[PDB]
């Protein structure tokens, strides 16, 4: 509001207002619609007496030797107010009102009163006609809506110069309005007088206030009080003087010996939990050069492999019925044999709704919802520590294979302008280095075969809510020569996809291609069912099994799965930000030298030799495979080990800085640590990492 | 400065034909930052007798020192498709105006 | 607004008889010729076609009293011969920014008897060797031309 | 007819009825805001989610009759749904590219400059130039710079104005047209945007994006212009700088300098009177920088400069806290400080008398080319850490520091004596004597500064007292810093009292920005500044006088003409032609009036050379005793700083020229103004049967001078209106009414 | 050694307008700085000044 009061109204008149305030004992700050109030009526006044002269007779005119026509008692003190009205009302024999009118007019003689109001001026005006009766007064009250009144009807001015102060009335209403303060002014008008705003806790917040409050105290008021009479009298340093001196930080040094290996849990060996087959994944190709149709090159594909036998169970589920499994693949098979008797690629596939593949995808469980009243006699009523498994070496073994280079080009990625600057040009070539140096690692396999698995299958929950649509999980390379190459993995049958919410879950049964035993591991394999099909020539005959399990994925997951390009974009970030660091080390451009010299190695693997080294190359690679897996393997588990293993790792760091790093409490560190190790096998292989990097850096 | 005196129908500058490829803005500016030193040069006590100008991203740009390219060692720029013998080709042969003949 | 319109805007209800400065630029002609002036303006004295797009003055008016006249920013490339006999008193004409090409182009101009100006800027025939020379040889009776007399002297003021 | 029927209905049920009789048109943009639903979280996975089906997205009822519903190929372009409530049928996207396809084409020639803050953009780049990368280690200070270039300096509100007016003009408010502000920006962008039919509301939008400016504090390295951030992502990175030129236009940064020169001479002349603040207010509110009133200018620019800050102070506006001192502004961080002039002793042994600046603060000392942080107690400079470009920098930056510590060993290693004077020739504050005494060469200072060891602690090159490195030997609480100090990105503007003397004190207590440190220079003005008073005509030189008396015989050519047709020996005398007679000549100042009123009477006894340009030209040569002679004059002397200019009778001369093909008359190169060779209206109440039914802001331009007519004014109420008689500013007529009462 | 270039900006005054010839003018970038009176036949005329 102040801020308005200044802006628009003249310093002048706001210095005029300031002594009137001053006379009364008034804060030009605390009180503000007074102060505005002030100025408007001082302006008003001005413009009203202003533009108007007395020639020698009785008559008005407009703008050298003549009178003003009027006289101004408001801008004065009181006192030197009231002595010109004295001095005026001798002169021309006129009693002197007991009110102190604003201003005088010679032309009438008579004593004019201004009155700005905010509200109907017929309140206005009843009000001042009823404080002020029987006396030769005029009274003139404007209103900021352009309203206006005076006595007997009579203005007292042209027309035009009572149209240049309602006009300006209208500009500082509107100008007022704008700001959000007309509304606060309005209301602050009372007959005459302006209140202030007020704020008053009284009654039950009065009652909740005064038990809000320190122990001592019982009462608002007298805390108010007690706060505005405090001075400091070093309190604090008072009881910082009391307090039991066991209370401190304590630091304790942090030596190469302080590290102790982190302990990792005990129990069953850990089972993988992926979506789908990472490393014992057969892929039956086909060199299409295609419709872009799944069914079309799932066909194919199928087609391209001969041998199959009839189905067989090598390892089962342990808690499923096998048997459903494995009358599911049968199912599966023959409904691919029928699409070959015409149809003609009908361009999508719903399944048949019998009891093995409606069992298979979770659907008939639906447990009761009952209400509380049968509850209260039943006589078992609850809801669990998830049990803690230990490490195996096939997340190890995954770990390797996925930081591994492949016959094919698995990422194709979109254009780019034309490059003009010369900063694009190496930006440019650092791209292309790093493109082709990862762009055959198997964990870009698993990038696309995620990606266009969760797209295929986001599609097909959208289109056919309620059709087992068979979605083929297939994937497209361009092998070393340049051919495309289309692949299948294998096949997956959504069930029923109402999805509501974004954690509604879809059931779905993943069927997968593999070369790979289940009986050599079968401890990774315990989700699964596992069954054999056909015999692949390779030249000797190898069994090919079949993993069926029965998954659930949401919403969630499927945009989470659509984003391992961004996992790309990690893996490049990482990679050109120790080329930039170099580069501005060494004052030149290092991404010829860092992807071309061969020269230069990070320590990334741990023979039995001691740390193996690995160029540039082998980094990218390892890193991108890093942030594959987790995306795939992803859960709180993992990101409470990377926050305080994070801790822990700057903690170690600083040390070989010989920075003198301290702690306060170790041993909450490292247990905080070993919360979040508990069945996770990434998690678990993480941790393993982590000790080793400890032996390794600090010993 | 007692020649420059001398007019006093100085105008906003406006370009009114560009280089085509090449900086018009830093030549504008370096024009009204000419007007400006030689004004400085005015408020001052003795001339001068030798002004050099503020070293700005204008004059740089203008002047080419910002556009001259860096040498770089041939081992470097192996692999840059980009290179070329200087002066390769260029004998872009122009015909005949009459502008030096009025000349 | 073409020329008849402005004429008419700059007549302002006052007769032609009774006009001596006409003032005409950047208007418009016909397509390439003035139209809107008739030979009923006797009194004129001054008439500036500056900028008008003019492909000739082949149809001018007959002006007895013409002493100022600028055909400068048309587009002229000859056809002055008119000039003479339809402005026998013409003594500062202004043709700068033509297209004039040639001293030949130049020749009719010297059968007019009171000359004294000829400003020829930004014309092709000012690029020549001997330029002002083989002008002032041509129009025996100017003064000054482009402004300076003989010697490089400029024109003095108040003409 | 159909609006009118939907309102009929909402009013028909008498709930909706409270809501739009009891909410005034002033709470309508807090009823807006009640709105229904839950947005929507996570919109990509939305959106991935809706592509998939079909008939995405939402269309109104049109495409029914200009769309096929199949294609050519049979395929469902829009469906009939009416997505949730409303009546926007669903479409699929396929129905988009059959629009852009097969649809109805146009021509766009208005999207190239209603959009032109986008082409700017296109056209500015398509002629950059590119350079070498260099790869040294960049240093990015974190600068608050301009991200918005060819804003046109306009606030954030004018802006609306404009808007209003330019897009909305049957909305116009009552500040607005009862004003006499028309802006020249809302002429041109009228005249451009005349029969557009893109989108009133996006037409709004790019108006307001293009003529604002906005700041960012990013990490700049180099540049700093308004265009050269734009392009921040491609000129500098964390390791290179890619050199780079933007090929478009720039903004003239004229206006604010004007502005400052303005100041400084309305605050030397304010002050050297007897009650400065009427003198400041009213030239505030009369002096007009290029034609635009100053009051407007000072409401309108950023401009941080001593001169403006007293101006803007005195008009009870917030400026800055910081404190600018040897042209780097300090802002405080922490701490508190007195003045406490002290007395202390020169290195010559002269009585000197310094603020002495008692406690302990730290402070920012932001600059131009050089940054800095230095902390430091009552004498005693405890840390200076400085940075910025080229070891220049540096050193202006620590002797600045060094000046301003309160350290009394600069004042006991003074050589000569401290007496400076000003153009002026004004007694300035001692410290600052002390800064321009040390400001040339500190060699001996320091050397008494004396170097002490620096232990390399990150990367800290010290300084030596030879402003050269140093990696073990540096001077004394001065660390000059690598990898850059970043400024601020506030200003904490404030309130701050102002004294009789133009000393800008504080609530708190402590000077700001003295009248002293100002007169930092006194060049000539690119535009031109009018005021309103004759006295202060002769404050610039003789250009500033010629150009104010023909900009006031302009501004009141009615006036004189009827004078000079009716009394022209009253006109022939005034006040405001003495200061032009001390130009011309003291030994002609008769002889060329005479010549010019016998001229001027020709003009009244013969009809038709009546010549405004003429008249104007030659009439302030007529205010002198006047003589005769037979000499006929054609040219008038005048005296220019010593150099005798001349005035033509009949032509155009430097002095002056009315350029014809236009109305703009220039004097010296000086824009003088426009001479002829909506608004303006006032309220006068609410509706009036008796002048018949109301009209929109359109149709009020057809009235009188004086006629009445009640208007739908902005977005609703109606007001009688009428146009106004006499021009009823609020120039010294206000003040008069004002000061005088303050006598 | 006596080969080296030394870049410089060169900023002449003149009176010819560019667009008479624009092809005479490919390597300069030619303003318009002021605004000259000259004595033309009919008056005096004011001519822009190019740089």
């Amino acid at each position: 509001m102040e801020d308005f009061v200044r802006q628009c109204f003249n310093p002048m008149i706001v210095e005029l207002a300031e002594k009137a305030m001053k006379e009364y004992g008034e804060d030009p700050k605390i009180e503000t619609n007074k102060f505005a109030a002030i100025c408007t009526h001082l302006e008003v006044c001005f413009m009203y007496s202003d533009f108007h002269f007395i020639d020698e007779r009785s008559e008005s005119i407009i703008v050298a030797l003549l009178k003003h026509r009027f006289e101004i008692i408001e801008g004065r003190d009181r006192t030197m107010a009231w002595t010109v009205v004295n001095s005026i009302c001798n002169t021309t024999g006129v009693e002197k009102p007991k009110f102190l009118p604003d201003l005088y007019d010679y032309k009438e003689n008579r004593f004019i009163e201004i009155g700005v109001t905010r509200r109907e001026v017929h309140t206005y005006y009843l009000e001042k006609a009823n404080k002020i009766k029987s006396e030769k007064t005029h009274i003139h009250i404007f209103s900021f809506t352009g309203e206006e009144m005076a006595t007997k009807a009579d203005y007292t001015l042209d027309e035009e110069s009572r149209a240049r102060i309602k006009t300006r009335l209208f500009t500082i209403r509107q100008e007022m309005a704008t700001r959000g303060l007309w509304d606060s002014f309005r209301q602050s008008e009372r007959g005459e007088e302006t209140i202030e705003e007020k704020f008053e806790i009284t009654g039950t917040m009065r009652r909740l206030a005064d038990q809000s409050l320190p122990p001592n105290f019982s009462s608002l008021e007298n805390f108010r009080a007690y706060v505005d009479g405090f001075e400091p009298n070093g309190c604090i340093e008072g009881k910082l003087s009391q307090m039991s001196k066991e209370v401190n930080a304590r630091i304790e040094p942090f030596l190469k010996t302080t590290p102790r290996p982190l302990k990792l849990p005990d129990g069953p060996p850990c089972s993988q939990r992926s979506k789908f087959l990472l490393m014992d994944a057969l892929k039956l190709s086909i060199e299409d050069p295609g419709e872009g149709i799944p069914l079309y090159d799932a066909i194919k594909c199928m087609k391209t492999f001969f041998g199959w036998k009839e189905p067989n169970i090598v390892k089962p589920h342990e808690k499923g019925i096998n048997p459903n499994y494995l009358l599911t693949w049968k199912q599966v098979l023959a409904e691919l044999q029928d699409i070959e008797n015409e149809e003609k690629i009908p361009k999508t596939k719903n399944m048949k709704k019998t009891s093995q593949l409606r069992w298979a995808l979770g659907e008939n469980m639906a447990p009761e919802k009952v209400d509380f009243e049968d509850c209260k006699d039943v006589s078992d009523l609850k809801q669990d520590e998830p049990e803690s498994r230990s490490l195996a070496s096939w997340i190890q073994s995954e770990f390797n294979k996925a930081c591994e280079l492949t016959d094919s080009s698995w990422i194709e990625l979109d254009e780019i302008g034309e490059d003009v600057a010369p900063i694009e040009h190496i930006a440019s070539m650092r791209r292309n280095y790093f493109t082709a140096e990862v762009s055959h690692c198997r964990a870009t396999e698993y990038i696309m075969k995620g990606v266009y698995i969760n797209t295929a299958l986001l599609n097909a929950s959208c289109a056919a809510m309620d059709d087992f649509q068979l979605i083929p999980m297939i994937s497209k390379c361009r092998t070393k020569e340049g051919r495309r190459k289309t692949n299948l993995y294998g096949f997956i049958i959504k069930g029923r996809s109402h999805l509501r919410n974004d954690t509604d879950v879809v059931n779905f049964v993943s069927m997968e291609f593999s070369l790979t035993d289940p009986r050599l591991e079968p401890h990774k394999w315990e989700k699964y069912c596992v069954l054999e099909i056909g015999n692949m020539l390779l030249r000797v005959s190898r069994p090919m099994f079949l993993y069926v399990r029965t998954n659930g994925t949401s919403k969630i997951k499927m945009k989470w799965g659509m984003e391992m390009r961004r996992c790309l974009l990690q893996s490049l970030q990482q990679i050109e930000s120790m080329i930039e660091a170099e580069s501005s080390v060494k004052e030149k451009d290092m991404t010829k030298e860092f992807f071309e010299n061969k020269s230069e190695t990070w320590p990334i693997g741990e023979s039995p030799k001691g740390v193996e080294e690995g160029s540039i190359g082998k980094v990218c690679r390892t890193l991108l495979a890093k942030s594959v897996f987790n995306s795939l393997y992803a859960s709180s588990q993992l990101e409470g080990f990377s926050a305080e293993s994070r801790k822990l790792l700057l903690i170690a760091q600083a040390l070989r800085d010989n920075l003198e790093p301290g702690t306060f409490d170790l041993g909450g560190l490292y247990e905080a640590i070993e919360e979040c190790l508990i069945n996770d096998p990434w998690v678990l292989l993480n941790a393993s990492w982590f000790n080793s990097f400890l032996a390794h850096a600090l010993k | 400065i007692k020649c420059m005196k001398t007019f006093f129908g100085w105008k906003e500058p406006n370009i009114v034909k560009p280089h085509e490829k090449g900086i018009n803005p830093n030549y504008l500016l370096t024009w009204k930052q000419v007007l400006a030193e030689l004004q400085d040069i005015e408020n001052e006590e003795k001339i001068p007798k030798t002004k050099n100008m503020k070293k700005t991203s204008q004059l740089r740009w203008a002047l080419g020192e910002n556009m001259a390219p860096e040498k770089v060692d041939f081992e470097d720029c192996k692999d840059v498709s980009d290179l070329k013998q200087y002066d390769s080709d260029e004998p872009e042969s122009r015909s005949l105006a009459s502008w030096i003949q009025s000349e | 607004m073409d020329m008849k319109r402005r004429i008419h805007l700059e007549l302002r209800n006052r007769t032609p008889a009774a006009v001596r400065e006409l003032v005409l630029d950047n208007c418009k002609s016909n397509d390439g010729k003035i139209e809107g002036l008739t030979a009923e303006f006797v009194n004129l004295e001054f008439l500036s076609l500056i900028n008008v797009g003019l492909i000739s003055v082949s149809n001018l008016p007959k002006l007895p009293k013409l002493k100022k006249l600028e055909l400068s920013e048309n587009r002229i490339f000859g056809g002055l011969d008119m000039l003479a006999e339809k402005l026998p008193n013409l003594t500062h004409l202004n043709l700068s920014g033509n297209k004039l090409k040639d001293i030949s182009t130049l020749e009719p101009l010297k059968k007019l008897e009171c000359l004294k100006s000829l400003d020829l800027f930004n014309c092709e025939v000012t690029n020549l060797n001997d330029y002002r020379e083989s002008v002032f040889k041509l129009l025996p009776q100017l003064t000054y031309l482009d402004g300076y007399d003989r010697e490089d002297q400029e024109a003095p003021d108040s003409d | 007819m159909e609006r009118i029927k939907e309102l009929r209905d909402l009013m028909s049920q008498s709930r909706t009825r409270e809501i739009l009789t009891k909410t005034t048109v002033d709470h309508m943009a807090i009823i807006k805001k009640y709105t229904s639903g839950r947005q929507e979280k996570n919109p990509a996975l939305r959106m991935k989610w809706m592509m998939a089906m079909k008939y995405p997205i939402t269309a109104d009822k049109r495409i029914i009759e200009m769309i096929p519903e199949r294609n050519e190929q049979g395929q469902t372009l829009w469906s009939k749904t009416n997505d949730a409530g409303s009546d926007r049928v669903m479409v699929s996207p396929l129905a988009v590219t059959w629009w852009n396809r097969n649809g109805p084409t146009t021509s766009t020639v208005h999207y190239p400059k209603v959009y032109k803050t986008y082409f700017e953009k296109v056209e500015r780049l398509k002629h950059g130039t590119f350079g070498p990368v260099h790869f040294r280690n960049q240093v990015k200070i974190r600068r608050r710079v301009d991200t918005n270039p060819g804003h046109a300096d306009l606030s954030a509100k004018e802006a609306q104005d404009v808007i209003m007016e330019v897009v909305f003009p049957n909305e116009v408010g009552a500040r607005i047209l009862t004003s006499e502000s028309q802006l020249t920006i809302t002429k041109e962008k009228k005249e451009e945007l005349q029969d557009c039919k893109i989108a009133p509301l996006m037409v709004a939008y790019m108006l307001e994006r293009e003529l604002v400016r906005k700041t960012r504090f990013l990490p700049v390295a180099g540049g700093t212009s308004s265009v050269y951030i734009e392009v921040l992502h491609l000129t500098q990175g964390t390791c290179w700088e890619q050199m780079y030129t933007p090929g478009g236009e720039v903004r003239n940064d004229d206006v604010d300098q004007s502005l400052i020169i303005a100041a400084r001479n309305i605050v030397r002349r304010a002050t050297v009177s007897a009650d400065p603040l009427a003198s400041l207010l009213e030239m505030c509110h009369s002096t007009q920088i290029g034609g635009i009133r100053m009051v407007d200018i000072l409401r309108q620019n950023p401009t941080e400069e001593q001169a403006v800050d007293i101006c803007k102070a005195a008009m009870g506006l917030r400026i800055s806290s910081s404190f600018s001192f040897g042209g780097f502004t300090f802002k405080r961080t922490s701490g508190s400080s007195v003045t406490k002039e002290e007395e202390v002793l020169t290195g010559n042994l002269q009585t000197l008398k310094i603020r002495v600046h008692e406690g302990y603060e730290e402070f920012t000392m932001v600059g131009q080319r050089a940054t800095a942080i230095l902390r430091k107690a009552t004498r005693r400079l405890i840390q200076l850490i400085v940075s910025g470009r080229n070891e220049q920098s540096i050193a202006e930056a620590i002797i600045v520091a060094m000046v301003f510590s309160q350290e009394d060993c600069m004042i006991k290693a003074v050589r000569g004596d401290l007496n400076f004077v000003n153009r002026a020739n004004q007694r300035l504050n001692p410290m600052h004597q002390l800064l321009r005494h040390f400001q040339k060469d500190a060699k001996v200072l320091f050397q008494n500064w004396g170097t002490e060891p620096i232990d390399n602690v990150m990367g800290m090159i010290g300084i030596l007292p030879d402003m050269t490195p140093s990696t073990e030997m540096s001077l004394r609480g001065v660390r000059v810093s690598k990898m850059g100090v970043d400024e601020y990105s506030s200003t904490e503007r404030v309130v701050v009292s102002i004294d009789r003397f133009l000393r800008v004190r504080d609530q708190r207590g402590n000077v700001l920005l003295s009248p002293e440190e100002v007169s930092e220079t006194q060049g000539t003005e690119k535009l031109t500044i009018t005021y309103s008073s004759s006295m202060m005509w002769e404050i610039n030189g003789p250009e500033s006088v010629l150009v104010n008396t023909y900009q006031w015989i302009i501004r009141n050519w009615e006036t004189v003409k009827i004078q000079w047709s009716q009394d022209p020996t009253m006109l022939y005398n005034k006040m405001e032609f003495e200061p032009f007679q001390s130009l011309v000549p003291k030994a002609a100042r008769g002889q060329y009036s005479g010549f010019v009123r016998t001229l001027f009477q020709q003009m009244r006894d013969v009809l038709g050379t009546f010549d405004t340009v003429q008249i104007i030209k030659l009439l302030p040569f007529a205010a002198a005793p006047p003589k005769q002679s037979r000499m006929q004059f054609s040219s008038l002397t005048v005296n220019v700083r010593g150099s005798g200019m001349r005035i033509l009778i009949r032509g155009n001369s430097p002095v002056f020229n009315y350029n014809k093909a236009t109305k703009r008359l220039t004097v010296l190169g000086k824009d003088a103004g426009a001479l002829t060779e909506l608004r303006g209206f006032l309220i006068l109440g609410k509706e009036d049967k008796r002048y018949g039914p109301a009209l929109s802001i359109n149709e009020l331009s057809n009235l009188a001078k004086g006629e009445k007519a009640n208007v739908l004014i902005g977005q609703g109420d109606v007001v009688l209106v009428m146009k106004r008689k006499r021009d009823s500013s609020i120039l010294t007529d206000s003040q008069t009414a004002t000061k005088r009462i303050r006598m | 050694n006596d080969t080296d270039v030394v870049n410089f900006v060169s900023m002449e005054f003149s009176l010819t307008d560019p667009r008479l010839e624009p092809h005479k003018w490919e390597k300069y970038c030619v303003l318009e700085i002021g605004n000259m009176l000259l004595r033309t036949a009919v008056g005096r005329v004011s001519r822009p000044m190019f740089l």
